[PDB]
């Protein structure tokens, strides 16, 4: 065995080997404390993290506008024990709540005989309206109730004599917060004398209780300057407009609508809507339907949506039917008036099955928002491009960025893409993976090159690239 | 003992892998429903396992483990083969995933939400290594007590994870996650399913090597076999129970994001959250690279005295003596897999050779049961419960050339480098001379230069 015995190393490992095994001894200590501190020097001159920032429940994905639950659900089932089992569909959504409404007592036109606080009985009783709440909060979708008293009517707000018509409102945000619904939503306040008197105490008494509920309010106005008037005391309050209704179907007059609204504002939470009532088929064409709904989807805000705006439903492509509340459909049995005039791909059952179809875009969108915390809330920036287009980037701390393309014009184009502006957090990549496109013909996965980019006419693009530098 | 056969056997085998693998196993199965699964089907093949390795070392129980259990088997070249996989494999990697996870547990209590940078990590690792393997060159008494403290933090954070984990679906909102979305779903039944063994394998081990001294010292003869039938359902109980305090109080997307798990459940919890559970899994983690280092040593003694691993090494110091030239071997291996590139990518690399090992050592078994007969085994298994075993194994190891062959390729090349420094070691003809003056001459050098001294021949 080869080696040197006990006895004869002692003899030979002593003279100035001791010297030499005492120097590397203490060189392990300085090559141990010199890893050290220099790991101690990476974590101090490494960039911190942003700390998270509060959000509330409405700020997490979509809401979801129903007005007529009669068309909701259909003939026969029109009522709200009949909606309760609608929850699987809308959680298939993944929507975060429900403008509920307005479903008290409204017979027509008169002041004395309309009571907030009672229930039409058309719909069921305080009894099963709290079947409702407590079945969806199992879920987590909460119940906003919409309040506008004359929803029957021409005028919505009673135009003789308005502080008895308040005093309406006093009492029953009172009264359905003991019922415990989490959110109000009133319209049409153009219709109001003193808007933005009356909406801040009533913000004053939704927040009274608690902080977690909301107050939506709508008009039918598209002026940037009135709208600011009405959020000038109130901050902390949603208001749905007709400010994105207006076509112009160009990117840069797109553009220049979502920067300026963002700019007077400075960066509060906006609610990104195309009206206060209505659908999307009543302002857009048949094309442009799969290329807002990313953008609507992406902004900073909360999408607002209604019942059918991810089927498309298109009212003037059914003929007997309301434009206000058209027929929510559902299957090939959902129109019972003409048969055959309903094809497959327009009910819910046809286009849940299709990886092509509307509502296919609408999951993957609600998926995305709900999920990544760029596109919770991550700051917003958009940059130049061509001439049709609109381009922007979500990007939040050190999470996952973004890139939308939007190709509002007709006709075949390039990227363009000069960036130019972009702080170095937020610096544009060459290539970068595509997450998704409105149009078919794309390879989803694979990392495409921005600077040859070529847009198809009338195709959107998400795509997405890490945190680098 | 009745009841201590098995609460010695339960601390064993539960790991500080807990903290690391519910994150791995939740990235290759999707949804809680089947990776609940796959902690429960990692909890049968591990019983089917340690019975196989119940009665293997019963039967030849020499000395120095499964490589000498192979030893009587081959005795020869595979014998070196399946040692110098153990000395750069699996005792290498194995430390540095631990050593690698008290990084990020000590590391992400100031980096809450965002992740811990790479270069950062490793050089906290290293640190945490070097200086354990520098206390166990000191005073091994000291280092038995120190060895004491880290198995109550091990147990303190394992069940106020639970406990908390336990309050919070009984505080209200009941089925707070019910998720398994992907329970039946996203199961390509061949990739991502093994992968999402291999993390839950990983999750406990050290039924191999660490359950024969376990029985051995009281001496209760033969009700070990049920003293593990009984002590394994427990870890697949604890193992189970501690993911159910996952998947309710965080999200499937806040799993799937962060690095340590164990701080989120913590963060949300409580606001106190720094002085218990970062320190407890601290702890934790801390001691299954110190334990890994008094049982390093024991493997050198057995290989050298057999004539395998040249006798520089199986040397101890004079005062103070601990064997000094073994763990100075291991250290710098283990520092070796400072040049890989993710965690997952580790556990991967692993446990490809860890059930290649384990394959081989029960197939050696079957043609022990074929070939010499009568050898006395006190304990024998049915003989249809090892056959389970390697037709999974093989299973195991087929479907990982599919999936990442690069790493097995270079698993490959370093175990055709231990061929030539075979026949270099022991078949080698010494007619030239020059050299064994300067095998002598090399070994007395790092003698003089460490002080140590052979054992008493
Ligand atoms: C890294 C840790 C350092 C501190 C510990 C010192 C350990 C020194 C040895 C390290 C390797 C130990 C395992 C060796 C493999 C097993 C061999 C064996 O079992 O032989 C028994 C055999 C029997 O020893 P005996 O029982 O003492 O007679 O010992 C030897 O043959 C020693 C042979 C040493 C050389 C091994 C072959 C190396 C070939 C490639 C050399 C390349 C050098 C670098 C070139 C320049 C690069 C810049
Ligand atoms: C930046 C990179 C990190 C810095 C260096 C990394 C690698 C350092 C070496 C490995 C890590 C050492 C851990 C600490 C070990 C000593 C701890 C201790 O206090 O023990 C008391 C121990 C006993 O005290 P004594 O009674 O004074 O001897 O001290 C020693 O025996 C000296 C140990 C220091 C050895 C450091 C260098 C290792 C020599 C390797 C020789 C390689 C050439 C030979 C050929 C083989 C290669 C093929
Ligand atoms: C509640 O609405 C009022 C009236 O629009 C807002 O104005 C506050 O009025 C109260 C009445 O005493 C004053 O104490 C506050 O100083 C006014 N605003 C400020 C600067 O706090 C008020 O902003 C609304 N909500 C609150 C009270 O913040
Ligand atoms: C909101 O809708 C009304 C309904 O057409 C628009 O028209 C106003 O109608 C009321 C009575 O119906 C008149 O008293 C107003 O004079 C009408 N407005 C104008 C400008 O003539 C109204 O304009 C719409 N609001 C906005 C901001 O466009
Ligand atoms: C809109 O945002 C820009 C900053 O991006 C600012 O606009 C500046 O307005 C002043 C005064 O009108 C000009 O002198 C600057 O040249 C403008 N800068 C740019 C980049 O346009 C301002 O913060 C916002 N605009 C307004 C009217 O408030
Ligand atoms: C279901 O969708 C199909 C295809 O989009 C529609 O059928 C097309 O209708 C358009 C009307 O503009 C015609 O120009 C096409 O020739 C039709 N395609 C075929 C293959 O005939 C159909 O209208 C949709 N369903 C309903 C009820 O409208």
């Amino acid at each position: 065995t080869g080696l040197s015995k006990e006895e004869l190393l002692k003899v030979a490992g002593s003279p100035g080997w001791v010297r030499t095994r005492w120097a590397l001894l203490l060189l392990f200590w300085l090559g141990w404390l010199g890893m050290l501190a220099g790991a101690v020097v990476i974590i101090v001159r490494a960039p911190r993290c942003r700390e998270l920032p509060a959000q509330k429940w409405w700020h997490t994905g979509a809401l979801y506008r129903i007005g007529d639950l009669q068309a909701f659900q259909g003939h026969g089932a029109g009522n709200l024990a009949g909606l309760k089992g609608r929850l699987d569909y809308l959680s298939s959504l993944k929507v975060k709540g429900l403008v509920l409404g307005p479903i008290h007592k409204n017979q027509k036109d008169d002041v004395a005989q309309t009571d907030l606080l009672q229930i039409d009985p058309n719909f069921g009783s305080k009894e099963d309206f709290d079947s409702l709440l407590q079945s969806a909060k199992k879920k987590s979708i909460r119940v906003i109730l919409d309040l506008t008293p004359n929803y029957r009517g021409e005028n919505s707000w009673f135009s003789t004599q308005v502080d008895t018509v308040a005093t309406k409102v006093k009492d029953a945000l009172e009264f359905w917060l003991q019922a415990g619904v989490d959110g109000f939503q009133v319209r049409d306040i153009e219709n109001l004398k003193d808007a933005s008197s009356f909406l801040a105490e009533w913000q004053n008494i939704t927040k009274g209780f608690s902080e977690d509920r909301l107050l939506i309010a709508g008009t039918n106005s598209s002026d940037l300057q009135q709208i600011l008037s009405l959020l000038e005391s109130n901050k902390d309050l949603l208001l749905t407009s007709s400010y994105l209704s207006d076509s112009g179907s160009t990117g840069e007059h797109t553009k220049s609508l979502v920067t300026q609204y963002l700019n007077a504002t400075g960066n509060r939470w906006c609610s990104w809507s195309l009206s206060q009532a209505r659908l999307l088929t009543s302002f857009l064409p048949a094309q442009l339907l799969r290329l807002y709904q990313l953008m609507l989807f992406t902004l900073p805000g909360t999408p607002v949506f209604s019942y059918g705006d991810e089927i498309g439903l298109d009212a003037a492509a059914l003929p007997g039917q309301p434009m206000e509340a058209p027929v929510m459909l559902w299957d090939e049995s959902s129109f019972p008036d003409i048969p055959g005039a309903v094809s497959a791909n327009m009910t819910v059952k046809g286009q849940s099955e299709d990886p092509g179809s509307l509502l296919s875009l609408f999951r993957r969108l609600s998926d995305q928002r709900s999920k990544e915390r760029s596109l919770l809330h991550g700051d917003f920036h958009a940059f130049s491009a061509g001439p049709g287009l609109f381009s922007y980037i979500r990007h939040w701390d050190q999470n996952e960025r973004f890139l939308v393309v939007l190709n509002f014009g007709d006709v075949g184009l390039s990227a363009g893409l000069q960036a130019s502006d972009l702080p170095a957090s937020a610096s544009l990549p060459a290539k970068a993976d595509l997450l998704l496109s409105t149009q078919p013909g794309r390879e989803e996965g694979s990392p495409l090159e921005l600077e040859r980019l070529k847009l198809e006419p009338h195709e959107g693009l998400l795509l997405r690239f890490p945190y680098a530098a | 003992t009745l009841l201590n056969g098995v609460a010695i056997i339960v601390g064993t085998i539960i790991g500080s892998g807990i903290f690391v693998t519910p994150t791995g196993v939740l990235k290759e199965a999707g949804s809680p429903g089947l990776a609940l699964v796959v902690w429960a089907a990692c909890g049968v093949f591990s019983i089917v396992g340690a019975l196989c390795y119940a009665e293997l070392g019963t039967t030849i129980s020499k000395s120095g483990g499964d490589y000498a259990y192979m030893l009587e088997v081959y005795g020869s070249l595979p014998a070196f083969l399946k040692l110098w996989i153990e000395l750069l494999i699996i005792r290498p990697s194995s430390q540095y995933i631990v050593a690698l996870v008290f990084a990020t547990y000590l590391l992400k209590p100031l980096f809450p939400t965002c992740p811990v940078p790479e270069e950062a990590a490793k050089l906290v690792a290293c640190l945490c290594v070097l200086l354990l393997t520098a206390v166990n060159c000191y005073s091994v008494k000291a280092a038995t007590r120190v060895q004491d403290a880290f198995a109550a933090a091990k147990l303190l954070a394992l069940a106020l994870i639970i406990l908390l984990g336990f309050v919070q679906i009984g505080k209200g909102d009941v089925s707070n996650l019910d998720p398994n979305f992907s329970f039946e779903g996203t199961k390509l039944d061949v990739g991502n399913i093994v992968l999402a063994l291999y993390s839950g394998l990983f999750a406990y081990g050290g039924w191999n090597y660490l359950n024969f001294v376990t029985e051995e010292m009281i001496n209760p003869y033969r009700n070990l076999p049920l003293a593990i039938i009984i002590s394994l359902p427990i870890v697949t109980l604890v193992y189970v129970l501690t993911n159910l305090a996952y998947f309710t109080t965080l999200s499937t997307e806040q799993m799937l994001s962060s690095e340590a798990v164990a701080v989120d459940f913590g963060n949300y919890h409580l606001g106190v959250m720094s002085w218990i559970i970062p320190v407890f899994v601290g702890l934790s983690c801390f001691g299954s690279v110190n334990g890994s280092l008094f049982t390093s040593s024991r493997l050198f003694f057995v290989g050298s005295r057999e004539g395998h691993l040249p006798s520089i090494l199986s040397m101890i110091h004079p005062q103070l003596l601990t064997p000094v030239p073994s763990l100075v071997f291991t250290c710098v291996m283990t520092l070796l897999y400072a040049f890989s590139k993710d965690i997952f990518s580790v556990i991967n690399f692993f446990s490809f050779f860890n059930w290649l090992c384990v394959a081989l050592a029960i197939i050696g078994m079957i043609w022990l049961r074929h070939r010499k007969p009568e050898l006395e085994r006190p304990i024998k298994v049915n003989l249809a419960l090892p056959v389970f075993f390697i037709l999974a194994c093989l299973f195991l190891i087929a479907v990982s050339f599919w999936k990442t062959p690069v790493e097995c390729g270079i698993g490959f090349t370093i175990i055709l480098s231990g061929l030539p420094v075979y026949f270099f070691g022991v078949w080698w003809k010494n007619k030239p001379k020059w050299l064994l003056q300067g095998i002598f001459s090399t070994t007395v050098l790092c003698q003089k230069l460490m002080q140590v001294v052979p054992q008493e021949t």
